[PDB]
């Protein structure tokens, strides 16, 4: 919102490119790939019989 | 040269390329890797000797 209201020129940070923002602000090329991922704790490993 | 108006192909976004043509947002985010031949374990008949 501080680039929309001309309060600054660029917004360097963890901004993700998406269609909603790119219609109101110009995004540079992605300098790192991100997205949506799910983080969970590891499950209890079970040793299969007949090993 | 005007022969094609678009390049729908795996065109990586390069610095030298982007100077002359205008790219888009990527479809596939990927890098470069090395493809080798899997080491097939060959066995003879006297391997126990
Ligand atoms: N990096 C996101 C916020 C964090 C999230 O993915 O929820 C953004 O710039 O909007």
């Amino acid at each position: 919102g501080e680039v929309v209201m001309k309060r600054a020129y660029m917004a360097v940070g963890s901004l993700t490119i998406n269609e909603e923002r790119s219609e109101v602000v110009d995004f540079s090329v992605p300098f790192i790939e991100t997205g949506i991922s799910v983080m969970v704790s590891r499950s209890n490993g079970t040793v299969s019989p007949s090993a | 040269s005007g022969q094609a108006d678009m390049i729908v192909a795996p065109l990586t976004i390069n610095n030298e390329r982007a100077q002359y043509i205008e790219f888009s947002k990527p479809f596939k985010y990927q890098g470069l890797t090395i493809l080798v031949k899997k080491e097939i374990p060959r066995s003879t008949l006297d391997s126990f000797m």
